[PDB]
């Protein structure tokens, strides 16, 4: 029917999937806009990264121009992962 | 769960002990389907036969007798040089938590005060400490090469004996995997252990220190910043 | 196309679960095997006693942070701690009534494993080992919420 | 007791692990089985490692008493300038040359580059013929030969000469590991040996060695 | 790890010369085989010289643990007088007789002689008792009895009794050595021992041994 047995392989892992993810999305993730004055959505929030990890046990402020960053950087990261991970045309497309 | 289906001796495991392993280049893997010596049927094997140092039998031995050994001191040793250096950034006074002079305190004071607690050990002797370490490491390792109380010396790579109290080592397949767990993760520690030491060299700051400049200015505060220093003129 | 992942437990489409990479993963199958209440070849005692230290080292907590006294100091953790040990008490009392009304009549019929084989049944499902195994949770909650006290005491940045 | 046999005194003693490796049993002197690496695992490079060892340890033994003997010679009743193998190496740089003994009656080597040559030439001829024979009678045996360098004839007897070959590498042993502890406190004191003897013999327990162990510190 | 047997922890260890005087070989606890002089080749004589050393070891664990209790007892949160084990005897002749944990509530002793003479009347009689038994059920076995002394039944299982004893007879030699070292200790210096090690804790290289080194010179 459906199958038999669960496959203890159900994540073909393909080990180009996740540098070609991160690494094929960052790398034109930093170029520089008119927008930002000259500054990245990987070095400029680089910079309150490390910013506020200098004060570390501070946890930083519920409004500080730097949640928009995580969460505008994660929101396209994890999904060029998963639309590289549809890059398993062995058998669909 | 689903007992692994043995039967056999390949290990499998999902694809790591057999003929089609995963190896070191991702189309450029050894030639002629890996030099002759080693085809699977043991952990960490992936095949770096390139300098060709250990074609003998034995010494295929001799070498991984040396391997187990090697990166299961260095995984103790990144965390021993990784945990004060938070606990002292947290809330945990030390000394000197940065592990060059964590040696050296025994002469500061009074001795060796142990997680700023003046209520506990006081190792005031370097002396002693050098007796004990000798002594009782001459003993150990003595009894790992031949084997006496606590459980025989029955393998000197795995002993898997009464030491476990976990008693896990029973199904070989899922072994086969920790086996290979093991020197993944070890090799790691030799790694991070040469973060330690050739860090130690050119700065001589703490390798958390390191994290924390690196990160606070990834693009400046790297490695490539030390690159003029140690030229000679 | 040809490549499926969600299937019926053992083959056997006509029992009312099917497999998923939630319940039958590796990792997650593994995990649960290697926790105290599924391990089978261990006395109840001793499960009882690993149970019991995990459980009331958390239990505590909640009474010392949120309870009635919480402000004033230096005595807030000990009216947590001590309502901690009263709840872990009427666990014990729960799990031995629980002994009384359960296996206080016949056992089932057979068990296999998902691989099949014959396994024998847990002897944690007769009313010896289930008392067993409540008074391993009575001393091991105990212990538990006192080690919470304890742990309270002498540690570095505690607040 | 029983160096040539099972019974030799074993790397670990009665920690021995009496299941030694197989490719030496006795039968050569030195030969203690700590072999943890396992680098001489062939006949003919095992072959090699100890012709290799007495070479090596026949020039540690002669640079060790070589470092032991100036020093107290000088320090008892003679003078050198300095004594110590540091600068003797340079004497012939500061004022008159390398004088031997201290006496402008000996040596007197001015220029080192003529030392420099003729070492070369007499060394050159004395491994080549060392290797491959030559005067002397033409060496048959390239461990321990048995022609005329022994004038004396101490290798009659076999047990009391194999039991000199063993005593030969034990010596040499010691010597390669005290000649490597001269080198160290070349480098981290950078003192005289027997100065640092005398040293330690006044200043048993104060001046140990971890006065010496912020030196090298990198900041 | 196998003193029970010819693989037993000997004497220099891995200088052990496995060539051991064949009237000891294991099957008694102690038997470490360090016989140099050979006083006791003597089978009975060998008997008596296990029954001495098990009495001597015995009454020296209890004198040491009596010279290191009373001493910490009245550093910590008591008072005795004189808790320094010298004038601890003396202490029945200074004002008001012995008082016990230095509380005239207590045994309060006045007079030595009647000490004395009780001390002989009780020890008399339980030292013959030890020799020849008597009660609590006659002695059958002169060495370790196992009538009514255990109370608490640990000698049931063979092995781990055996390991009690070896732990006993090591216990036993080195609170010996360590009460020797509390007589000479009392003679070179004559203070506290436990003084001695708090001055040697706070002193650990200044005042070692060797400022009492020039005490006792002939002159
Ligand atoms: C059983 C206790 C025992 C202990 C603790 C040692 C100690 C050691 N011996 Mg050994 N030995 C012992 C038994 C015996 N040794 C010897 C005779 C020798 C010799 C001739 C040599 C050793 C060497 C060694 C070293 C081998 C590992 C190493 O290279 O150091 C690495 C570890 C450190 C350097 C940590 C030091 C801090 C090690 C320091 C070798 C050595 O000294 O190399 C350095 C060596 O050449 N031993 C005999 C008489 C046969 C023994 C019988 O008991
Ligand atoms: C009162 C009657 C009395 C009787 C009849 C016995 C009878 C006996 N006792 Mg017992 N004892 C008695 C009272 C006491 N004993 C002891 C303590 C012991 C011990 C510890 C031992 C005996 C033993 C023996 C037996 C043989 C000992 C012997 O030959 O002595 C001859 C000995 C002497 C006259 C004195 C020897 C002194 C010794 C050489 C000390 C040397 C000191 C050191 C060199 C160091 C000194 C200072 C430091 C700083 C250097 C024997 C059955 C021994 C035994 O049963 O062996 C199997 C045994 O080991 N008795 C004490 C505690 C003080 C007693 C108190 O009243
Ligand atoms: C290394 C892990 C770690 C640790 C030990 C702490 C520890 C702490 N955090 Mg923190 N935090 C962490 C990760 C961590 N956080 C992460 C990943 C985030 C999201 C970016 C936050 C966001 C955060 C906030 C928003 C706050 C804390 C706060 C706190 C403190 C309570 C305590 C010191 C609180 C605090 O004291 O900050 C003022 C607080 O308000 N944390
Ligand atoms: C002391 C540690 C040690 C030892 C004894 C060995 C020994 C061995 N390894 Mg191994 N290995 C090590 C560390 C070590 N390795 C580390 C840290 C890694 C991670 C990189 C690996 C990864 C690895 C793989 C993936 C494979 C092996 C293999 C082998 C076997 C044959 C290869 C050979 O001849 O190398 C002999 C090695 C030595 C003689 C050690 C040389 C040490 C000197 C000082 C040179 C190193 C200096 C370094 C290169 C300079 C840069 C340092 C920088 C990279 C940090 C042999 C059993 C093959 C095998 O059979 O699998 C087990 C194989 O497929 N190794
Ligand atoms: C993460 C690294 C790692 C892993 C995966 C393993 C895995 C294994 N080891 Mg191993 N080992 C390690 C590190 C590791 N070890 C180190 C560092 C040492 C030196 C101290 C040893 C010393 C050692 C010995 C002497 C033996 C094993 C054995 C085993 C096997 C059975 C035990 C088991 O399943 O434990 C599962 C392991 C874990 C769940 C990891 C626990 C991690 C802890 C909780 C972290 C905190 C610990 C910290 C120090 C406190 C298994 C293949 C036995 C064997 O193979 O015999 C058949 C055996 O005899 N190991
Ligand atoms: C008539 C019935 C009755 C009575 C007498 C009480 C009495 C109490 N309730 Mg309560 N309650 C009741 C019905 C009742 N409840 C019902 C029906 C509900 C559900 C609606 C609740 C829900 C409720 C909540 C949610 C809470 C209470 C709490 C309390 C305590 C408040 C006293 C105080 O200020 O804290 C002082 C508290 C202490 C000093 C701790 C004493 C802990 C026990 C009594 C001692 C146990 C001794 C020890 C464990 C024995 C050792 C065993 C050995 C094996 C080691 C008090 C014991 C509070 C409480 O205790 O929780 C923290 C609380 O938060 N009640
Ligand atoms: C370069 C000098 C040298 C060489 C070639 C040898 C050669 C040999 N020794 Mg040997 N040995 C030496 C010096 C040397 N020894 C010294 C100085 C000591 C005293 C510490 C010993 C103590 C010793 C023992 C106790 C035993 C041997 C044995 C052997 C034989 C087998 C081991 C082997 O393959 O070694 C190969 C050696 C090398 C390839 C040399 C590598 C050198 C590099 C630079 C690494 C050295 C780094 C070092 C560990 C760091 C600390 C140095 C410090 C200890 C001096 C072989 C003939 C065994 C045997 O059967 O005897 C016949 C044996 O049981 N040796
Ligand atoms: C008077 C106390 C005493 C006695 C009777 C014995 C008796 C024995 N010991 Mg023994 N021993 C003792 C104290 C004693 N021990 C102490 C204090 C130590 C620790 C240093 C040891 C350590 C020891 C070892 C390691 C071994 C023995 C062994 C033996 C047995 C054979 C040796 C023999 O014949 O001894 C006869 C002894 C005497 C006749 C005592 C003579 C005493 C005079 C006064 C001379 C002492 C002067 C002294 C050397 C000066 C320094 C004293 C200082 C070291 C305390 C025998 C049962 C061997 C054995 O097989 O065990 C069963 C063995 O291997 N002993
Ligand atoms: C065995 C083994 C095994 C395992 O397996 C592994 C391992 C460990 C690796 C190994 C080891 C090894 C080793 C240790 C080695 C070492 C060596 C040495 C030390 C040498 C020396 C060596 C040394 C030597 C020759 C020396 C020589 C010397 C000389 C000539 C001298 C000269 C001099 C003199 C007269 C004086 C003057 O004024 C100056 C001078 C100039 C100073
Ligand atoms: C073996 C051998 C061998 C070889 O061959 C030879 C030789 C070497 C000779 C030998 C040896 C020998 C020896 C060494 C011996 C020793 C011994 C001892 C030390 C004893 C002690 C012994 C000791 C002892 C008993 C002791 C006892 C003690 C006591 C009772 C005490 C008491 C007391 C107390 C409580 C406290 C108080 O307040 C006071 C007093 C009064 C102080």
């Amino acid at each position: 029917a459906s199958n038999k047995s669960f496959p203890r392989d159900w994540v073909k892992t393909d080990p180009l999937v996740p540098v070609l993810g991160f690494a094929g999305w960052t790398i034109p993730a930093n170029i520089g806009v008119s927008a930002f004055g000259g500054q990245s959505l990987f070095g400029l929030f680089t910079q309150s990264i490390g910013e506020n990890l200098a004060h570390f046990p501070t946890g930083p402020a519920l409004d500080d121009k730097f949640w928009l960053y995580l969460i505008t950087y994660h929101l396209g990261l994890f999904l060029t992962i998963t639309l590289g991970q549809i890059g398993v045309q062995g058998r669909k497309q | 769960k689903k007992t692994a289906a043995k039967a056999a001796a390949p290990k499998s495991s999902g694809v790591e002990f057999y003929g089609p392993n995963r190896a070191k280049w991702l189309g450029p893997y050894s030639e002629n389907s890996t030099p002759a010596y080693l085809t699977g049927e043991f952990p960490g094997d992936y095949g770096w036969d390139t300098a060709g140092l250990s074609a003998d039998p034995e010494t295929f031995k001799r070498y991984r007798e040396l391997e187990l050994i090697h990166a299961r001191w260095a995984m103790l040793g990144a965390l021993g040089c990784l945990t004060p250096e938070l606990l002292a950034k947290n809330g945990t006074k030390f000394g000197e938590a940065v592990w060059f002079k964590a040696g050296a305190q025994i002469f500061s004071e009074g001795g060796l005060d142990y997680l700023g607690n003046p209520s506990l050990v006081h190792a005031q002797n370097i002396v002693a400490t050098l007796a004990v370490q000798v002594i009782l490491m001459g003993l150990i390792e003595g009894y790992r090469v031949n084997g006496g109380p606590a459980g025989e010396g029955l393998d000197p790579l795995y002993p898997g004996e009464s030491f476990d109290p976990l008693g896990l080592a029973d199904d070989p397949d899922t072994f086969a995997e920790l086996k290979v767990k093991e020197i993944k993760n070890g090799r790691l520690a030799m790694f991070s252990m040469f973060g330690f030491f050739v860090q130690a060299i050119v700065t001589g700051k703490g390798p958390v220190q390191n994290l924390d400049d690196h990160l606070a200015n990834p693009t400046v505060n790297n490695a490539f910043a030390f690159a003029t220093k140690f030229t000679p003129s | 196309k040809k490549a499926q992942v969600i299937s019926p437990v053992n083959g056997d489409p006509f029992v009312g679960m099917l497999e998923t990479p939630v319940t039958s993963a590796p990792i997650v199958a593994t995990y649960l095997s290697n926790l105290p209440a599924y391990r089978t070849g261990v006395a109840p005692v001793l499960r009882g006693v690993e149970i019991g230290l995990a459980h009331g080292f958390l239990l505590a907590g909640p009474f010392i942070k949120l309870g009635p006294l919480r402000n004033v100091p230096e005595t807030a953790e000990i009216a947590g701690s001590l309502s901690a040990a009263g709840l872990v008490l009427i666990l014990a009392l729960c799990l031995s009534i629980y002994g009384s009304a359960q296996f206080q009549s016949t056992p089932s019929i057979g068990v296999k494993t998902l691989s099949g084989r014959s396994v024998a049944r847990d002897p944690l499902f007769s009313a010896d080992g289930w008392s067993e195994f409540a008074a391993g949770f009575l001393v091991g909650g105990e212990a538990g919420v006192a080690w919470a006290y304890v742990c309270t005491q002498i540690l570095p940045y505690y607040s």
